[PDB]
């Protein structure tokens, strides 16, 4: 690598993420915030994406 | 899995394609459920000389 | 042409400028050997089932 | 037979009533040990 | 021939055979009609969907054959019941039934 | 004759099962419907010479 | 029988199978008797190239494509495949190839 | 077979051979029996 | 080994349901066998391929567990017809006809 070469030539850091989705216990998770757990009602519910 | 490679072989980065990064280097599995994240890093990797 | 069956000898004339030969649209039934020109036809891996 | 070999039963020259429907007049049952004859 | 009922029959199980191996012809709006041609010309994660979609269409066909064949497996075996009906009512025995 | 022969089974085989079965079970009506018709008595007599 | 019925009991009678008993265990390819190298240096690494309003068109043939040889001299950009996949391209063969 | 893609005939479990016997033995009894035939001897 | 006339019209039922919940159990050549996973992690306008996909190959098996279940019923109509017309001959009557 130069800082003089072209955008084909300029270095690229790469980061791949690879996870595994419903199919184990979870031990990281997105920002949404947990509310209180209703029981024996129709409701929206989202457990552990 | 973090690397750093050349902004031609970015595209060789994604699942089912071809090149010096695919077949020697580095290969997504073909059902790969997860991301790829590649941002320019001329200022930090790249040197005079 | 990548295939999983059985191939045997066959008796099926081809013109130059075709190379595979298919009975029934959906699959391939004959097809032309590269290197030696006799013709080869695939039956399937699978006869009649048990 | 007729629509095809059979291997697993014995045959029998005694005819009985058909149990099981193989086919082109063949028929097997489970009869003595026992067996299944055709 | 006054026969030729019975030969009908035979060349309607015939025709419907044609039919069905006529919809194996078609693609289904596929890539290629040919299942290995599907498999050999590209990748498997583009390959699911194309296979899918052609064996779906060979499934619908073999369905439709299935519908084609129980129809005509009633009006079979409502002629059957009739001739068994014959059989009962006037082989064995007198029939006092007009016409 | 594909390459992923037991992949198609497993996916789609259970389908073109009950259709075979439903093939199946027009065999033995028409089988049934030959027996009904031509087999009422079941006694074998002699042609009378 | 237990895996085309999809249950463990299975009933008094005769049953159609799929087949499960043979699995291969061995892989043959046949190609053509070609090993010279396609000119792949003529139609990529030319000092000149024709404009885009008289487009230049090559035909390639009688050789092997070996895309491999051109990683180490140059980089493409820009890589993309349509109706065949990128991946499955050095195990598939071409008929008539026009650059 | 494989022209057809898997669509084999399968042959009746009554061959012609049997069938003519029993339209046979139905003539022989209608002939010779009446309607004593089906009921016993 | 007798009554298996009703005994198989039990089991036939049994196995045409479990018949159907084996072919519900197949993925339908989504991504997720599941219908909530793919709601959970797909964004909808390229969800709505996968969704239409398991949906309508499980409608599709259900097709084929209503046509079994005409085949079915056809044979006990047939069976069910002989039963009436007996009870109509045989038990309030005195039938001529021979066996
Ligand atoms: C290819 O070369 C091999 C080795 O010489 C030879 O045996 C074979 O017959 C050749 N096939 C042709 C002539 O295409
Ligand atoms: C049955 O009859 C056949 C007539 O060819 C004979 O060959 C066979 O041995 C007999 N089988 C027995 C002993 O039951
Ligand atoms: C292209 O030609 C130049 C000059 O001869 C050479 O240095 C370079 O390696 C060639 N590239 C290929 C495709 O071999």
């Amino acid at each position: 690598f130069q800082p003089t070469n072209g955008v084909g030539y300029q270095p690229y850091r790469v980061v791949v993420l690879s996870f595994e989705l419903l199919h184990a216990p979870a031990t990281v998770c997105g920002p949404k915030k947990s509310t209180n757990l209703v029981k024996n009602k129709c409701v929206n519910f989202n457990f552990n994406g | 899995d973090s690397f750093v490679i050349r902004g031609d072989e970015v595209r060789q980065i994604a699942p089912g394609q071809t090149g010096k990064i695919a077949d020697y280097n580095y290969k997504l599995p073909d059902d790969f459920t997860g991301c790829v994240i590649a941002w320019n890093s001329n200022n930090l990797d790249s040197k005079v000389g | 042409l990548t295939g999983t069956g059985v191939l045997t000898e066959s008796n099926k004339k081809f013109l130059p400028f075709q190379q595979f030969g298919r009975d029934i649209a959906d699959t391939t039934d004959a097809v032309r050997d590269p290197q030696t020109l006799e013709i080869l036809d695939i039956t399937p891996c699978s006869f009649g089932g048990v | 037979t007729r629509a095809g070999c059979l291997i697993g039963a014995e045959h029998v020259n005694n005819s009985y009533e058909c149990d099981i429907p193989i086919g082109a007049g063949i028929c097997a049952s489970y009869q003595t040990s026992q067996s299944i004859i055709a | 021939s006054a026969l030729g009922k019975l030969q009908d029959v035979v060349n309607q199980n015939a025709q419907a055979l044609n039919t069905l191996v006529k919809q194996l012809s078609s693609n289904f709006g596929a890539i290629s009609s040919v299942l290995n041609d599907i498999l050999s010309r590209l990748d498997p994660p583009e390959a699911e969907v194309q296979i899918d979609r052609l064996i779906t269409g060979r499934l619908q066909s073999l369905q439709t054959y299935v519908t084609q064949q129980l129809i005509r497996a009633a009006e079979i075996r409502a002629s059957a019941n009739l001739a068994a009906t014959k059989m009962s009512e006037c082989v064995l025995g007198q029939s006092k039934r007009v016409d | 004759d594909s390459t992923e022969c037991s992949n198609l089974l497993l996916q789609y085989g259970s389908f073109c099962t009950q259709l075979n079965r439903a093939l199946t079970g027009i065999a033995v009506e028409q089988d049934k419907n030959t027996q009904e018709v031509f087999a009422q008595v079941k006694q074998i007599y002699k042609t009378p010479p | 029988t237990k895996c085309t019925l999809k249950s463990f009991t299975v009933e008094k009678g005769i049953y159609q199978t799929s087949n499960f008993r043979v699995q291969p265990t061995e892989s043959i390819v046949r190609f053509p008797n070609i090993t010279n190298l396609c000119p792949f240096g003529e139609v990529f690494n030319a000092t000149r190239f024709a404009s885009v309003y008289a487009w230049n068109r090559k035909r390639i043939s009688n050789c092997v494509a070996d895309y491999s040889v051109l990683y180490n001299s140059a980089s493409f950009s820009t890589f993309k495949c349509y109706g065949v996949s990128p991946t499955k391209l050095n195990d598939l063969c071409f008929t008539n190839v026009y650059a | 077979a494989q022209k057809f893609n898997g669509l084999t005939v399968l042959p009746p479990l009554l061959t012609d051979e049997m069938i003519a016997q029993y339209t046979s033995a139905l003539l022989a009894g209608t002939i010779t029996s009446g309607w004593t035939f089906g009921a016993g001897a």
